[PDB]
């Protein structure tokens, strides 16, 4: 792409707009740094956050497409799709909530975690009851952002990424499911199954050839993981989802974080 | 890569 200065909108998880001036030829880290500068996030906290390509739904919720990689040009990544529904989003990009401690030491870091946690509750990524949700929105007014976050850390699926409803062949073929990734596992809510990353020997992403529109082609995508169901017994579990690649990215990211910890 | 098989470095069959 010819180098040119452009304006790029980056959204926070709750849809708040952060406008930055960047180059068409700037890569992910350059854009991330520009966003961090605009927000006054310290350099030493940048590594706790990433940029994601998402589709924004009518209701304002985000369906995550991918985490932008180092070689990518975010302006190009989003513009090349030629649709205003696609957005670049900044979100925390680690899994273990222990790292929240590092981020919350800074006011801007804490504000970012608070913002995305409030939106995670609002969008049902964090699982609470109708009554609990009522209480939370109240506590929200009455407690500090820090106190709110410390409570949120104990809530079901805090720190998980939720995917659009899809289907899986666990427990039976073509079962409707909601998949979420977090805490070193994949959660399948059908009843629930919890599949630990450390018990996955491998996973595979597969796609059909592109098919005529039922002017966009369609592809049938699957993520299958080979799971140690019990001693010496491996079993493939297959999820059919347009977000199979994002799921694969989350599995890799969770495995990577475990390895970094191990080292 | 995007498609195909990904080996899980974190696989630990130790119960």
């Amino acid at each position: 792409v010819p180098t040119e200065e452009v304006s790029l909108e980056v959204l926070l998880s709750n849809g708040q707009k952060v406008l930055v001036n960047v180059l068409t030829s700037d890569q992910t880290e350059d854009v991330l740094e520009a966003v961090a500068a605009k927000l006054d996030l310290p350099d030493d906290l940048i590594g706790y956050f990433s940029l994601f390509l998402v589709r924004e739904k009518e209701d304002g919720a985000f369906s995550f497409v991918r985490k932008l990689q180092e070689f990518e040009l975010p302006y190009v990544s989003v513009t090349s799709l030629r649709s205003q529904e696609y957005k670049i989003v900044l979100r925390k990009s680690y899994w273990d909530s222990a790292y929240d401690d590092d981020v919350m030491e800074n006011r801007v870091g804490l504000n970012l975690l608070y913002a995305q946690t409030v939106s995670d509750i609002e969008r049902g990524w964090i699982l609470v009851t109708k009554e609990q949700h009522r209480q939370l929105k109240s506590l929200q007014e009455k407690v500090s952002k820090k106190e709110f976050l410390r409570l949120a850390q104990t809530l079901r699926h805090y720190g998980y990424l939720r995917f659009d409803a899809c289907v899986a062949d666990f427990p039976e073929k073509d079962c409707p499911v909601v998949v979420s990734a977090g805490n070193s596992e994949l959660s399948l809510q059908l009843r629930e199954g919890s599949f630990r990353v450390t018990r996955m020997r491998c996973w595979r992403v597969t796609s059909s050839v592109p098919l005529p529109s039922g002017g966009r082609g369609e592809v049938r995508l699957e993520l299958a993981f080979e799971y140690l169901m019990s001693k010496d017994r491996l079993q493939w579990v297959t999820i059919t989802s347009p977000q199979a690649i994002m799921m694969s990215i989350c599995l890799q990211s969770m495995v990577d974080e475990l390895m970094v910890k191990k080292s | 890569g995007t498609y195909g098989v990904f080996t899980n470095a974190a696989y630990d069959p130790t119960p």
